[PDB]
């Protein structure tokens, strides 16, 4: 008899597909919690779930797409705790809404494609940071609808993502660069169109995700080219912050102790950053494209009370 | 070429008696015939009008304090599709030099569409009119344009039927008045 | 007999110091190409020093401060060429001059400290970008006039020289991190002045050193932060460029060919980029403070005819 | 506070008949003993002025076109050392509205110098005069300001008895009047 907390449920299939990320993994975690531990009264499933969303937040809290998905299962069982079946069938009704996660964003992904191949026009010279697999989702049907393109990948330092990418969509058949990180601002005035993927989007429209994702947005803001960003409806989360510096990683992000004597000296300054919403322009989710004051609203509606 | 800013800039000097001057750029060669007509129907009621053309636009921006369109379609960005020419960049020179830019519009313009590919919703023109040699052999290729496109960052406010709002709320008019399923609106769903 | 070309002069005593930087090194090698090699007429001593020149610069393409020190020393030979002793002294009176650039120049990266000095001041969080000694000639003689300040070193992704400074004034005794080169964007905000180094000033006042020094820049600009460049005054080059892209490495900065089969993909975008005269705003060399606009009269007088 | 811009828009209207306004701050709590002296002698020649207050100035940057400084030194930059308040801020609403900034300025005004660092150029007054309470033993601190920077940035040209120049090029009229030796001017080389 499982217990869900860490690994006994969580981090097992996480390895049977390196194709399901974290906050799809963390929405069936926590569905199949009380698909199965429903002791029939409304009183205890609420307290454990919300100790087995913060229990799992406190497994790894540096990665912030967790706490998106733990926080909209909270939106879920809220709206299916609604209607007012006065707990009678919803014991059974809420268990089968139940697996729509898991026959719905898991088929998200190409759904993000049949609106978003038409934003990648004829002989668009591409710029994508990161390892962001929706816009991998896109690319991949953008390819396969047979239009010509190239595409430019930057390194994704210290994270390593960026060396996924040309070794993803190249045995696809795209003509594709690896451009070094720090060199944005010397190609971004040829680059036609950049795309991102966020790891959270927060109350106004922001790009919460790897190291360097404000840098190539303000260089894509003084090179006037659009900067788009590809995600999907489950990176919604509350977390709002106001300067360009997050939640710390475990300390600020300018450091100044000593290193011991050979310690790690590449990871020292922050690793996720954040946007403003001027700079995005477009989003897009399963809910259409999406300008940012819009995200703003979607966000601003399913949280208030 | 917009009667919304010509019964708007008549009823300013009718009722209200706010005096003030308005220049005019003509678009050509499209609004060559509209724009004296509108300097002509501006100057019966006689608000102290003068035509500048399209070159001599950027030495008068600086004298000027505001600008104002008469758009003729707006996307759910506030990416507006205007009338004949001249939008796309005198709007640049207003964003530029920090001028204010209006857009009035009747609610009935709106379209919950995306500009997707921006050249798609430009409607570019014929040739004759640009140049009337017909250059038979030699034949120096050209370009006409009757469309231009302006982003939301260049403009500012909308004046629409309903209220005063925000480039950045176009989108909500829109699900207000629209729904989700016609925007693909085709029966063969690939 | 040495032939001064390639490596029989020049390369041997790079091996001496790994102190002296390229420039004044091929300043060494050329006056001590007419030290000795001197036939007693005019004619062919400028034919001698322009082919070895050229040959030079063809052996190392790449190194454009190669190209400034090569330059300069056309301008030395030929404002010692003026004032006209009829060449029955300039035989003995241009190599009697001769080294006094190596009495000189080697000199000079102390007089950079004498005068800049006064720009760090006190609680000052520095940010320097790739190994440029003359960055650190003046951090080491403020480090030694016991000024309290703090300093960021970025990575110089590919070429590596972001991890020598944290190995460098560390052991000074100066509290140092080292950020990654994508993460400028979300420190800028709290770095109160940023250093970077040239490897060449064009006609208008432009660095041309590093991959991402443009980027550094505009982020500079847009974090309304000072940019200002320690560098010194045998670094004036005559290539003024007009775009972000200078003279190619040996192909365009965007290549899209086929990797054959596990062949290097790092350094496949630029590695020079170039800034224009509007983001840096002070720079320092041997001829005190000296802004933009003056370095472009400077670079501007000694190159008409 | 400046006898170069009260002489110039005392001509400007004397000898031409060249008519505008004047809008003008007070730098409280120092200028406040200038600016009405300033308007007083402006409206003796009566040229049509009016004093905003400095929270005041703002609401009308849009309305003014031309902002002018009369400074009391420039540096190497172009960064000049003002007069008693007000011009730091002032001046960066100008930039930011793309307003145009002008800096009237005698020629032995100029300095070979450079800031170094900027607040050891900026002399900081008293706390005297900007709360007169005198606060025994609550006592809140406060801080005092008799000398505003503007960087060259903020500032568009130099209006001097030698011609109109860039801010950009103020170097040059200083080395055609100083030399290399005298900016470190001390015996004690160091």
């Amino acid at each position: 008899m499982s217990e869900f907390n860490i690994t006994e449920t969580y981090l097992r299939f996480l390895e049977e597909d390196t194709e399901m990320t974290m906050p799809i993994a963390a929405i069936e975690a926590l569905v199949t919690l009380l698909r199965i531990k429903t002791p029939e009264t409304a009183a205890e499933m609420i307290n454990t779930i919300k100790s087995s969303t913060e229990e799992l937040i406190k497994s790894i809290p540096n990665s912030v797409s967790l706490r998106a998905g733990c926080d909209i299962f909270m939106r879920f069982v809220l709206r299916n705790l609604h209607l007012y079946g006065d707990w009678e069938n919803c014991k059974q009704h809420l268990i089968e809404n139940g697996q729509l996660f898991v026959s719905r964003a898991k088929k998200s992904r190409n759904k993000i494609a049949e609106i978003g191949v038409d934003f990648i026009a004829d002989d668009d010279i591409i710029l994508v940071h990161g390892y962001s697999r929706a816009v991998f989702s896109l690319l991949n049907h953008a390819a396969n609808k047979f239009i010509r393109f190239r595409c430019v990948v930057t390194e994704s330092r210290p994270s390593k993502q960026g060396n996924q990418l040309y070794t993803l969509l190249e045995q696809k058949g795209i003509p594709v660069t690896l451009i070094v990180d720090s060199a944005v601002g010397a190609v971004i005035d040829k680059v036609d169109k950049v795309f991102v993927g966020a790891e959270g989007v927060a109350e106004s429209g922001g790009i919460i995700n790897l190291v360097g994702t404000y840098s190539v947005g303000v260089l894509a803001h003084n090179a006037r080219k659009p900067f788009y960003v590809v995600t999907e409806s489950h990176k919604f989360v509350r977390m709002f912050p106001l300067s360009s510096d997050d939640l710390p990683m475990a300390g600020p992000p300018l450091d100044f102790t000593r290193r011991t004597d050979d310690l790690e000296d590449a990871l020292r300054g922050p690793t996720i950053d954040y946007t403003a919403q001027e700079y995005i322009t477009a989003l897009i989710t399963d809910l259409g494209v999406l300008t940012p004051s819009a995200v703003s609203e979607e966000l601003i509606k399913m949280w208030y009370d | 070429d917009s009667k919304t800013v010509l019964k708007f800039l008549i009823t300013a000097r009718e009722r209200s008696n706010r005096t003030f001057t308005v220049l005019v750029t003509e678009g050509f060669p499209n609004n060559t015939k509209n724009a004296h007509e509108f300097a002509k129907k501006l100057a019966q009621h006689n608000i102290e009008t003068l035509v500048v053309p399209d070159s001599a636009v950027f030495a008068l921006m600086s004298r000027v304090g505001k600008v104002i369109i008469g758009t003729k379609a707006v996307f759910v960005n506030g990416g507006t599709i205007s009338s004949n020419s001249g939008v796309s960049s005198v709007c640049e020179c207003a964003r530029e030099f920090r001028t204010p830019v209006f857009a009035v519009a009747g609610l009935y313009k709106l379209s919950p569409l995306y500009p997707f590919d921006v050249e798609k919703f430009v409607e570019f023109g014929g040739s004759q009119r640009i140049l009337p040699r017909m250059d038979p052999r030699k034949r120096l290729d050209t370009v006409n344009q009757i469309t231009d496109y302006v982003p939301p960052e260049n403009i500012d406010i909308y004046i629409t039927n309903v209220g005063g709002f925000n480039p950045s709320f176009i989108y909500r008019i829109a699900w207000d008045n629209y729904k989700q399923i016609d925007v693909h609106l085709d029966k063969n769903k690939a």
